[PDB]
RNA sequence: UUGACCUCAAAUCAGGUAGGAGUACCCGCUGAACUUAAGCAUAUCAAUAAGCGGAGGAAAAGAAACCAACCGGGAUUGCCUUAGUAACGGCGAGUGAAGCGGCAAAAGCUCAAAUUUGAAAUCUGGUACCUUCGGUGCCCGAGUUGUAAUUUGGAGAGGG
RNA sequence: GUUCUUUGUAAAGUGCCUUCGAAGAGUCGAGUUGUUUGGGAAUGCAGCUCUAAGUGGGUGGUAAAUUCCAUCUAAAGCUAA
């Protein structure tokens, strides 16, 4: 990431004493908080699966996580959040009896 | 000014300049660039080659800056140089305590090479030079040094 | 047991088992206003109890 | 506290207790009248993060709103114009059904001022919104810095002139590339690009 | 209406443009309402230089990163390393900006240098004190000018090592445009059955 | 049987508020066609005229879910430019922004989500007095389905 | 400028270490439809259907998968010139 200090080529542009300014406290705007996590938990054990997630479920555990995907991309909008749920319906699915 | 228009001359002459059989009527051609195709077609071929259809690939969001790159030709190559100092930079062409010259500072981005230069060694720092530009630079006895 | 939005107190139940905080549903937000000198509490919790 | 559970209780709208809640309710709310008076939020830590405050002069109303398409007003869908503009049926009234519901309840509630407003049920006829209001009459807003900007007459029919959250979701007022045609108004926008400027020494 | 060897014109007067004419008659006026506000201005504020400490800012986008410019305020870190809270500064006169960040060493030791040299050419009045009349001086741009970096120096020796820079901007450029297949050719190359 | 609570009502109940006008400028909705294309349907006129709702002295926008790709800028608005350009278009007629740059003016901020829990610390109203755009005392009431203080991401909070 | 006032052992700011750091849902986003835009495998807007996440989300002007990077922090709000 440090200038070639030309004008052209792949690390392109001139070399400046560089300062790496401090973290903004944005960029953690999707944190961990331990809080949330709890909250979220008890809210996932209140109200079950919805109806989407337990056909998911069930197509994760007879038809394949690849079919399972392809749901989830039609239900949701978009690859990277029928992954992420994909992802949480086999977490849960192991979390279940199946530990 | 109106007094020296053709207009106050027309002043008493029915048809105003305009002619008696065809009169100035109102478009007798179609509004703007109608028929550039069909009635104006020879105009449009001549005097107006490639103006219909497509050339090339598209740019969708082009921004000017990416491609800002003035360019300076060695022919000048000196202008940079304030008059002032330009002579006694002229005179005593050493390789040491050569001129040193931003093109970029002075808003160029590439040197070309178009002109001759004297025989003077001249430390150019630009963003971009051409081959015969670089060659005549060091043929000059100068260096080129990239900046950016 | 009459908390009209019933959401405001249906994670209760179980937020006290998963905390193990004994808890019951009793009858009455009115009474448990009546308890803190309120119209209605919905809700009503003792931490510290005298000897 | 509990409106952090009440947050993420609200988004599992597809579990049974949920579905359950807004069966019950969604009938509830079909029975009462068109534009009533609710006594509470219904989704009180939605009210809370719109602004509501439990407090003397801060008010709720639940609206029902027909949902669907705008239909052209045309008798016998007859446009009398050009092709392009002879749709009838397929016209979506480029403003929110929220924007209607707070409309309608400003326009019954006039000495008050829309705040905000929520979503809080729906089923194929009707869409059904809470819109929390502010008495700027009462003491307790003109008093209470915090809100007594909304008792300034410049605010009068904010939810009329789309300066509520839908409001200015559906005049496009955000910023960046994807909203140059509405930054700073479209019409104002418009105005700029096809007025011709001329000084006085001319350029 | 193509008549004879003109240039295409594109002259955009189809709508009822003249319902929308701006004519400037007011710019003499509006000077001179400009200049009376400032007088104002200038009068009203305490003796005050009519605008904020602007910091010294680098301009993006390389037809103009080559130049220097004030920037809208300093940086968080540049008011702390000066020595002063942004609360305090915003109130004896620096412009501080939250959103700019310190990547570049030299425009933040300008920064802080400029904030140092405002401090030491300001005088802030006590609370409750005397407070004698000081003199306003109406642009503290004017008093802290900002200047463009020197980069280089007049002249110089010659130091060509037979670099060929335009072989070297051209291997540049190769190197950039094949990094990706060459990167792809490497990762199949180093397959190891 | 009594006393609450919740919800819903009534009163020429106590006090208020809304309508309507103006509408040059402003915020939205709705919305043409004449016209141009030498015809004409997409297009253009025009996201305009007409119609409707809503403000003020300005309105709106506004302190980035921005621009950028830089050695990075840094709320919004407006002017000069960008630029009749990128782009859109029976790619026809036509249409058509935005970043940067100079300048005018500059100003920054606050809620929700936190247990005050050794103390609803908050507020409307009535009444009495007063030095009355309000204050103090008392009394109802609102409010724990949350009113104060504390925090707003630039942070900030809890401990030492 | 001057006088009664004295606010208050009340409020605020700053350094160091530690544990944290709550940040907006029928919303974002997606499909489709209509409208609109210079925005072009779709610029905004709106209807209907689907409907998130939290090292996440949006954007990065050619649709898509994979891998990075950069930049902000939406779905709440006030503000003079
Ligand atoms: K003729
Ligand atoms: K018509
Ligand atoms: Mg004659
Ligand atoms: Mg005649
Ligand atoms: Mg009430
Ligand atoms: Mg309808
Ligand atoms: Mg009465
Ligand atoms: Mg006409
Ligand atoms: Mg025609
Ligand atoms: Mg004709
Ligand atoms: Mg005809
Ligand atoms: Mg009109
Ligand atoms: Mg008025
Ligand atoms: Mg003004
Ligand atoms: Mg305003
Ligand atoms: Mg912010
Ligand atoms: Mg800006
Ligand atoms: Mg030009
Ligand atoms: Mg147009
Ligand atoms: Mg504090
Ligand atoms: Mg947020
Ligand atoms: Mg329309
Ligand atoms: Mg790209
Ligand atoms: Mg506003």
């Amino acid at each position: 990431t440090v200038k070639t200090g030309i004008a052209i080529g792949l690390n392109k542009g001139k070399k400046v004493t560089s300062m790496t300014p401090a973290p903004k406290i944005s960029y953690k705007k999707g944190a961990a908080s331990n809080r949330t996590k709890f909250v979220r938990s008890l809210v996932r054990e209140i109200a079950g699966l919805s109806p989407y997630e337990r056909r998911l479920i069930d197509l994760i555990r007879n038809s394949g996580e690849k079919r399972a995907r392809k749901v989830a991309k039609k239900r949701l909008g978009s690859f990277t959040r029928a992954k992420a749920k994909v992802e949480e319906m086999n977490n849960i699915i192991a979390a279940s009896r199946r530990h | 000014p109106s007094r020296f228009t053709k207009t106050r001359k027309h002043r008493g002459h029915v048809s105003a300049g305009k002619g008696r059989i065809g009169k100035h009527r109102k478009h007798p051609g179609g509004r703007g660039m109608a028929g550039g195709q069909h009635h104006h077609r020879i105009n449009m071929d001549k005097y107006h080659p490639g103006y219909f259809g497509k050339v090339g690939m598209r740019y969708f969001h082009k921004q000017q800056a990416h491609f800002w790159k003035p360019v300076l030709n060695l022919d000048k190559l000196w202008t940079l140089i304030p008059e002032d100092k330009r002579d006694q930079y002229l005179k005593s062409a050493s390789k040491e305590t050569a001129p040193v010259i931003d093109t970029l500072a002075a808003g160029y981005g590439k040197i070309l090479g178009k002109g001759r230069i004297p025989n003077v060694p001249v430390i150019v720092k630009a963003r971009f030079v051409s081959k015969l530009a670089e060659e005549k630079i060091r043929a000059a006895g100068g260096v080129v040094e990239l900046i950016a | 047991n009459d908390v009209d939005p019933i959401e405001l107190v249906v994670f209760l139940p179980a937020l006290c088992k998963k905390m193990g905080v004994p808890y019951a549903i009793v009858k009455g937000k009115a009474r448990l206003g009546t308890l803190v000198n309120q119209k209605t509490s919905a809700v009503a919790a003792l931490t510290e109890v005298r000897a | 506290g509990a409106y952090k559970y009440l947050e993420e209780l609200q988004r599992k709208k597809q579990s049974d207790v949920l579905r359950f809640l807004q069966r019950v309710r969604v009938w509830e709310y079909r029975q009462k009248n068109v534009i009533h008076r609710a006594a509470r939020p219904t989704r009180p830590d939605k009210a809370r993060r719109l602004g509501y405050k439990a407090k003397q002069g801060f008010v709720i109303y639940r609206v029902r709103v027909r949902r669907g398409n705008r239909k052209r007003p045309v008798p016998k869908g007859a446009t009398y114009g050009k092709p392009t503009n002879q749709g009838v049926n397929e016209l979506k009234y480029q403003r929110s059904l929220r924007a209607t519901a707070e409309e309608r309840v400003g326009r019954r509630a006039a000495n008050l001022r829309v705040l905000n407003s929520y979503w809080v049920n729906q089923d194929s006829t009707y869409k059904y919104f809470e819109v929390i209001l502010v008495d700027p009459q009462h003491k307790a807003i003109r008093r209470d810095a915090r809100y007594n900007w909304i008792c300034d007459p410049v605010h009068k029919h904010r939810e009329a002139r789309g300066l509520t959250a839908t409001g200015k979701k559906s005049r496009g007022i955000n910023k960046g590339h994807k909203f140059n045609n509405t930054k700073a108004g479209r019409r104002k926008t418009w105005k700029r690009q096809n007025t011709l400027s001329l000084w006085r020494y001319r350029k | 209406a193509i008549s004879k060897n003109l240039p295409i014109l594109k002259n955009h007067f189809r709508k009822h443009w003249q319902e929308r004419v701006k004519v400037h008659f007011d710019q003499a006026g509006k000077k001179v309402s400009r200049r009376n506000a400032r007088a104002t201005r200038a009068a009203k504020i305490a003796p005050r230089p009519l605008d904020l400490l602007r910091p010294v800012v680098r301009a993006p986008t390389v037809k103009y990163n080559r130049k220097v410019r004030a920037g809208r305020g300093f940086t968080l870190a540049e008011v702390k390393a000066a020595g002063l809270t942004a609360a305090y500064a915003r109130t004896i006169g620096i412009a501080v900006d939250h959103r700019r960040q310190n990547r570049n060493q030299e425009i933040f030791d300008a920064n802080v240098q400029r904030l140092k040299e405002y401090q030491s050419k300001i005088i802030v009045f006590p609370r409750n004190g005397k407070a004698p009349e000081a003199e306003q001086v109406l642009s503290a741009a004017a008093t802290f000018p900002i200047a463009q970096p020197a980069t280089d120096v007049e002249a110089r020796a010659v130091q060509d090592n037979g670099e060929s820079a335009f072989r070297t901007l051209r291997l540049a450029r190769s190197e950039k445009k094949f990094r990706g297949i060459r990167e792809k050719r490497a990762r199949e190359k180093a397959e190891a059955e």
